[PDB]
């Protein structure tokens, strides 16, 4: 319902009126992955929110996941004003209130309020030849770009369900670069 | 008081300075190859601000002439719309100051409750529209616009296809509309220029008045300085304006510049 | 020329290639203007969107058709007489 | 050196990123429909400032097209027309960038020695202008100019009576010389508008451009800030223009606003 907060580990990775996790503001370092439970990442890169999804059992959405889950959100618009700091409220000087940005249903700030990571890779490539920028985790060659959804708050008529930003290294970090997390629906 | 005046081509309907009070309600003043008002001519000058001449125009007052307002520039003016009323002149001064530097008063205007300043100018210091309009008839400077209650500036449809208008400004503030023109295929349109402070939620209404478009192609509407805090929203229905086969969507980017891009419409 | 039973699969997919492209889950290929396009049914813009893959190949797809024919350029945005899409989903054990 | 390379509508003569170095002495680029240079596509973001990937046309290099240059978006680019080469082609950016609220490097363009780049813009961040000149072919925009050693900026004379250019300018600085047009019957003429900062010694030449005025009236032809420190002269002989029967001077007047004023001429 809610993009992810920086305490996910205490709260889940959705709740309502807490500090939105992005490059600056980065999620607490998964315990599942060597994380301490207080330390934070050093940025917001793709790798660390893809990161946080697997530790709850959950993943970045992909294109015709977002499209859906956002339906029902106004189209092409923004949040506006400097910021969107907390899940549920408005944001820093938000021109629009959050509840404009409300899915079918009840994605809260589905979006223009912040790029959530996706998982599908495609779009514009990295330097054709290995660059060790993972974290310390090995190199990368021709890395295509990590989708991203949504818009943000600063992006007014680019915004909406459909969204999408193919332009980002998976090891880009910047604050209007956020994660909504899903996963299955299980029937038993 | 629903009086009348008209003046000759020579002279104007009214003449004010040394620090007079004139109220205009109802009636009408024409003054068809001059003025309509007059500021000035007989200079007495002052270190704190006395009555800085004040003109009102209000419940309903008709005003036409070549100019409006027509400032001497010795003396600082107050000049007010309200109640209705509608004055279609310009707003002119001497341009040239009779003691080159050391400053000179403001030039103020204000357009509020419904009233109607119809004309162009590069002489005003301070206009503050408030639920009322100024229908811009040609290129203009102001140096302090302030919008308020529904007011706005109607960027005069030019009967001249292909012809378009600028407004300069060196501050914006409040919150106003802004009726503005576009010309599809020849990719030009009426534009908004604040220079040195911009703030405040805007509204952009676009008038198509240079017919459908051959490609799609972007269109400069409002330039701002680079950290800029104001917002602005295509007002036309649903922030779209349909031109020919084609869809234009406000948005801005970088640095307050907030241009009209479009592309195919929808199905 | 000729008849449909001639591309049902192993598993009793009829038409399964070489009649009409599907629309596949998968990005990557050929990519669109590398600036913000509002080609998407109204509902946000574009950056540097690569394709929507298609596979199968169609009715004039001559040769190409078959099982693993796949087109990375036509972009998510694009419709033509001969794309089409085909359903797949999970496998439940319980 | 002496080549010489054609492209299609769909295409560029040359296209550089990720830190390129070009240079083109002598020879000939034409890209009649397209770009003559395009800058990116291939993403590779590292904060130090590298070797901003740069162009430099010199030794009578000639290079034609729809546009000069065309930047792909977010990277850095550092144009430069020297020792006498000749482009004419625009100079366009993306107008959105694909991260909105992130930082962009400069787009800068450096004229030198006997240069001559003919063209319009609202992408360049900086341009300077040394001993060289821009023929300015339509309204432009740039963030810091910069003039030296008769660096000219030379205003294009409309084919079109009474359609005058303006250039848009952030920043002002050193010393150059400025071609104006002007149309007296109308009472119009180019402008140059500084918006932040205007400083330095610049001079003005007018060319007369719509001929035979009824009366004589004053003309803006140069807006800058606050009480800005650049000083503007009227470069043509004895500083005056004769139109007609009537001869116009260069005055400024109050806050920085430099209008040409003029009256009948002398018996
Ligand atoms: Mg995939
Ligand atoms: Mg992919």
């Amino acid at each position: 319902i809610y993009l992810l907060g920086v305490n996910h580990l205490t709260d889940g990775t959705s709740k309502y009126n807490v500090t939105i996790a992005d490059g600056s503001a980065s999620p607490k370092k998964s315990t599942k992955f060597g994380g301490d439970g207080s330390a934070a990442y050093s940025d917001g890169a793709w790798y660390n929110f893809a990161e946080v999804m697997t530790h709850h059992g959950k993943r970045l959405p992909n294109y015709n996941e977002f499209q859906a889950l956002a339906f029902g959100t106004t189209e092409a618009t923004s949040s506006g004003g400097t910021d969107v700091p907390t899940t549920g409220v408005n944001g820093t000087g938000a021109t629009s209130a959050w509840n404009i940005f409300t899915s079918k249903w009840g994605v809260v700030q589905a979006s223009g309020c912040l790029w959530t990571w996706g998982n599908e890779f495609g779009g514009v490539n990295g330097a054709s030849e290995y660059t060790a920028n993972t974290g310390g985790r090995g190199s990368v060659y021709a890395q295509p770009a990590a989708a991203l959804f949504g818009g943000a708050w600063n992006g007014t008529s680019l915004s909406g369900s459909r969204a999408a930003l193919w332009y980002s290294g998976p090891s880009f970090s910047f604050a209007f670069f956020g994660a909504r997390g899903v996963c299955d629906h299980l029937i038993l | 008081a629903q009086s009348i005046v008209e003046a000759p081509q020579l002279g104007a309907a009214i003449r004010a300075g040394r620090g007079a009070r004139v109220t205009v309600s109802g009636g009408s003043l024409s003054a068809p190859h001059g003025n309509v008002i007059e500021t000035g001519g007989g200079a007495r000058r002052f270190p704190p601000p006395a009555s800085p001449l004040s003109i009102t125009l209000q419940a309903g007052a008709r005003a036409q002439g070549r100019a409006l307002l027509y400032r001497v520039l010795p003396e600082p003016v107050k000049l007010t719309l309200a109640g209705g009323a509608q004055g279609q002149g310009d707003i002119v001064a001497t341009e040239l100051p009779p003691i080159p530097g050391a400053s000179s008063g403001p030039l103020d205007v204000a357009l509020a409750s419904q009233a109607r300043w119809t004309g162009a100018t590069r002489a005003v210091d301070s206009l503050s529209i408030d639920n009322a309009t100024w229908v811009m008839t040609d290129n203009s400077n102001v140096g302090a616009l302030r919008l308020a209650s529904d007011g706005s500036v109607d960027f005069q449809q030019p009967a001249e296809a292909g012809r378009f208008k600028v407004l300069m400004v060196d501050t914006l503030a409040g919150s106003g509309l802004f009726r503005m023109n576009v010309f599809a295929d020849l990719g030009l349109s009426d534009k908004l220029v604040v220079m040195r402070d911009a703030s405040g939620q805007h509204r952009l209404w676009v008038r198509n008045s240079g017919s459908e478009p051959a490609s799609a192609n972007t269109m400069l509407l409002v330039q701002t300085p680079r950290g800029s805090a104001a917002t602005f929203t295509l007002a036309n229905k649903d922030g779209k304006v349909d031109i020919g086969t084609y869809r234009y969507r406000l948005a801005a980017n970088g640095n307050g510049q907030w241009s009209l891009v479009g592309a195919k419409a929808p199905p």
